[PDB]
């Protein structure tokens, strides 16, 4: 419990109030799996049910630590209605943000620490009280956000396959197998290709990252690619960093932003389609807003 | 150029000539008129070891 | 009271490094330990500076003023003759940097490792393969101030993490890159990531800070908070008309001189310590100087 | 092994000029020069502090720290004889400065400006048209007793001119006048006004302590705020208690940047700056102490 001390002394500088919490480590292997990073980097966030927001608060640099209660395992210490954020991190790149609801927090400082119900995911946080001192839209604006975005890649994507007589050709040099003779059904590639492009939203993709970029310089010279299985054959990835192989290997789907609004979907055989992207000024200071 | 990148500092047998050269010395070697000149100070003007 | 140190080769000289060794005669390298016989990867600073690793600029401070330092003397095929640094005696040096820096009269001369370039002060014994790091030494004035941009640079690097790149750009490189001097300006190198052990100082530094703070006088603060609204002066430019509200919390109790005098005792008392975790270099006294030779008389 | 300096004069003394150098044989003297006879004028501080104009603290702290100290030991019509300073040799102090004092064995000397009047401890040469101005020399302890207090007492004398409400001038001499060391009772003048600015003593050590005492607070909360890590310090953690709610309350976000840099550099520096001063420099020890013949001998 040496992180509320550690806070409380600076603690008032960001926010008015904030809540002690402790999160247990199965309740993180949603954020981080197959890894048990510390969290000496994770910062915070704040969050309303309303267009408006602030974040950056940034509370809490908090150790692992096992529970008073000595049946508490090995966890990680640290209106009633709103999709409050958190975002962890490490000295690496392992970020993950996790999201609580209230009607857990104020009815979860019951009565000094106490398990409460979690929403998102079907486990327990564990809440301590100091002893001497419209319900669905607000988780269901990101996704809708992130859906009609995409959509409208898609329809320049689409209308950039009519400016082509409805032909595509090679933008990057991998031989095929010259074998395809409906193998694999190369329609089935597209159909397959836009399914898995227009069902997937994470707030963590590729023209998330290519909207927002430090310099004019250098991200001329950058590209944000993503690339995910054919048919859901394992977990995707997103944002990775061009400082192709992903042409060669097939049944990867590959889309590639540049920072100047260029999207780019690679099939499996190295043919490239090109699409544009734009978003008006409320969605990229939304987008700001979250990411910086 | 450069201070030392010729000059041997090996002790030969001088030949004592009796043209005089002391005038305009040191005004000559720091603007730089002849390329590898050497100055030594009066603790290292000695014949060197062999 | 007499030293002469032999450090013998293995392998031969290599022609090819001994001209620039040779012009690089009579300069401070630090050596492993005192003995008649040294040996040859212990002899320059090559071991805690390797190439790969990542430079952490305060373990070379830690090394450096550990082990003896020694001027080079004469270097021969297979020798290498130096005496080392009596702590009581006075001798000649005579320095070469290609970072050149300019000396003046009782100017006290500080030794740091080799911020600026590696391939400056290092030279390349491929032979044995090994490599000779030499030591920085510069004027005190200098000294104090690349260290100080250095230890505020691995503060400001644990800082400026998640902020906006108008941040990542600006302090990161600004005034913790470049170092100027009379018409001219040399750039530092930069520890990519914030090394370990530099912060160690810095904890020490945090508790100082927390007991000086804990006793800082009042009329002080009372003076100043008059002289930035009331009149203008050169040291008060940096604050403008307005305050720091701080100042005005903290000020608004009286005064007493009893109350002043006993804070001010134990401030002066805890002033004395940091000249423990500032100096961190050994310090020659400059006694006489010639542009000329580029040969001083450090003590 | 010689050190002696054999100063000639080109014009030839009055009678009345030598009579207080045979009063002032022994005392302490700054000397420009190792050499040489050389020119009168480098042995006395009046290069240092001027008669023309009135001359900071900063210049007399930063001479005496560097230049070399000498001893009167002979004079003649036109003749004067001194003898160097140099660490790790014995010699004889008497105590002709003015400020009567008591000595004691294992005391510790150390050379600071006059904070006294210059004339009562200089002597006029009219012959020469010269000034000789002889350094202050104190023991460590009570030194530290004096710049702390004269700090103290410019620093109300500002205020009380500042704005008159909160101003005490009897409390305030009856505290600062007094130095008790000993048992022994010494009152030391105060000066009457700090003027408009920089009257030869207030600007140095007023406006830098201020400066940085006001910036400590706001720096040590920046840094201790990045510092937090696990392998950090545990008396860090501990000493997080101690500071004030007020300067834990304070805003980061308020100050930019690149103005936060700017403070936690120029504080920096000053502190760094102010430290070595309250280390008082020149040092030396006592080996014994003779009362009735005014005599130390000193190393």
């Amino acid at each position: 419990m040496d992180v509320h001390i550690d806070n409380q002394v600076l603690s008032g500088l960001g926010t008015p109030l904030l809540v002690h919490l402790f999160v247990p480590d199965t309740v993180m292997a949603e954020l981080c799996p197959n890894r048990v990073p510390n969290c000496e980097g994770a910062w915070c966030q704040t969050l309303f049910s309303d267009r408006t927001g602030l974040t950056r608060v940034c509370r809490v640099f908090a150790a692992r630590g096992m529970l008073p209660g000595r049946p508490s395992h090995r966890g990680t210490f640290t209106n009633p209605f709103h999709v409050a954020a958190l975002r962890f991190y490490d000295e690496g790149g392992l970020v993950g943000e996790l999201q609580i609801y209230y009607l857990s927090l104020f009815e979860g400082a019951k009565r000094l620490v106490r398990g409460i119900a979690h929403i998102f995911s079907p486990h327990a946080l564990y809440v301590v009280t100091y002893p001497e001192l419209s319900i669905l839209g607000a988780p269901e604006r990101e996704f809708r956000f992130l859906i009609s975005v995409a959509l409208r890649i898609s329809a320049s994507f689409r209308e950039k396959l009519a400016m082509q007589a409805w032909t595509a050709q090679q933008e990057i040099p991998v031989v095929i197998p010259t074998s395809y003779s409906r193998i694999y059904k190369n329609s089935d590639l597209i159909r397959e290709a836009f399914f898995t492009v227009q069902t997937r939203v994470s707030w963590e993709s590729c023209w998330v990252k290519a909207t927002i970029s430090n310099a004019p310089k250098t991200p001329d010279a950058c590209l944000w690619i993503d690339s995910h299985p054919l048919y859901e054959e394992g977990a995707s990835a997103w944002g990775k960093v061009i400082d192709v192989a992903l042409g060669t290997d097939g049944h990867c789907v590959h889309l590639a932003t540049t920072s100047d609004g260029q999207a780019f979907l690679v099939l499996p055989g190295g043919f490239v389609i090109k699409g544009q992207l734009a978003l008006t000024p409320e969605e990229r200071g939304y987008i700001l807003a979250r990411h910086g | 150029m450069a201070s030392n990148e010729g000059v041997e500092n090996r002790p030969f047998p001088y030949l004592t000539v009796d043209a005089d050269l002391l005038s305009n010395l040191r005004q000559s070697a720091a603007e730089g008129l002849f390329h590898s000149f050497d100055l030594l100070v009066g603790k290292d003007a000695r014949e060197a070891g062999i | 009271m007499d030293l002469k140190v032999v450090v013998s080769l293995s392998s031969r000289l290599y022609t090819d490094e001994i001209a620039k060794m040779q012009q690089r005669i009579g300069c401070i390298l630090p050596l492993a330990s005192t003995h008649g016989t040294q040996n040859v990867q212990g002899l320059g600073l090559g071991q805690v500076y390797s190439l790969e690793t990542v430079p952490d600029y305060v373990s070379m401070y830690n090394y450096l003023s550990d082990c003896t330092l020694a001027v080079l003397d004469e270097v021969s095929v297979d020798s290498l003759i130096l005496t080392k640094i009596v702590p009581g005696q006075t001798y000649a040096i005579k320095n070469k940097y290609q970072p050149f820096f300019q000396w003046h009269g009782t100017g006290s001369l500080s030794v740091m490792p080799p911020v600026f370039g590696r391939e400056h002060a290092t030279v390349k014994l491929e032979s044995n393969d090994v490599d000779i790091v030499f030591p920085m030494v510069l004027p005190t004035p200098i000294a104090e101030e690349v260290l100080q941009k250095i230890l505020l640079f691995n503060v400001y690097s644990r800082v400026v993490m998640q902020a906006p790149g108008n941040a990542d750009m600006l302090d990161v490189h600004m005034h913790l890159g470049s170092v100027s001097y009379l018409g001219h300006h040399y750039e530092l190198a930069l520890p990519e990531v914030p090394g370990p052990l530099g912060l160690a100082l810095l904890d020490n530094l945090s508790l100082y800070f927390c007991i000086m703070v804990t006793l800082l006088p009042r009329a002080s603060m009372r003076l100043v908070r008059g002289l930035i609204r009331h009149e203008h002066h050169d040291l008060l430019n940096l604050f403008q008309e307005m305050v720091p509200d701080e100042i005005a919390r903290i000020d608004l109790d009286d005064l007493s001189v009893a109350d002043d005098l006993s804070r001010m005792r134990v401030m002066m008392t805890y002033l004395q310590s940091l000249a423990s975790l500032f100096n961190l270099g050994p310090r020659l006294a400059t006694a006489a100087y010639s542009q000329e030779t580029l040969t001083a008389t450090c003590w």
